[PDB]
C-alpha cells in the first residue's frame, strides 16, 4: 500500500505551487491579451 | 500593422497552460498523481 | 499526503497486542497459562 501510494500518492504540497504557477500563466497571458489586442486599434486611429 | 496579430503565440501558450491547470486540479481532487487517464500508463498498470 | 496513511502500520502493531491481551486475560481467568485450546500443544497432551 506504501508503495501504492509512492506511485499514484501526488505530493501536492508541490502541486499546489505548480498550480498557482498555471493558475498565474492564465491570469497574466489574459492581462497580456487585454493590451495585444489594443495596439492595431492605435496603429490605425493614428495613421488615419 | 492589422491584418493579423502575432501576439495570438500568447494565446497558444496559455491553451497548454490551461491544459495543465486542469489536469493539476485533478491530481489534487483525487490525490493521484496517476490520473484514471493514460497518461503515465507504466506506473497506472 | 493524503491518498493513504502510512500509519496504519501502528495499527496492525495494536492488532497483534489486542490478540495477546486476550490470550492472557484468558490464563489469567482459569489459571491456565495453556489455554485449552490447541496454543503449546506439547505441555497440554
Amino acid at each position: 500500500t506504501n508503495a501504492r501510494s509512492r506511485i499514484k500518492d501526488t505530493d501536492f504540497a508541490a502541486e499546489t505551487a505548480a498550480l498557482s504557477k498555471n493558475q498565474v500563466l492564465q491570469q497574466a497571458g489574459t492581462a497580456i491579451l487585454a493590451q495585444a489586442n489594443q495596439l492595431p486599434q492605435a496603429v490605425l486611429s493614428l495613421l488615419r | 500593422v492589422n491584418t493579423n496579430i502575432a501576439s495570438l503565440n500568447t494565446q497558444r501558450n496559455l491553451n497548454a497552460s490551461s491544459n495543465d491547470l486542469n489536469t493539476s486540479l485533478q491530481r489534487l481532487t483525487t490525490g493521484y498523481r496517476i490520473n484514471s487517464a493514460k497518461d503515465d500508463a507504466a506506473g497506472l498498470q
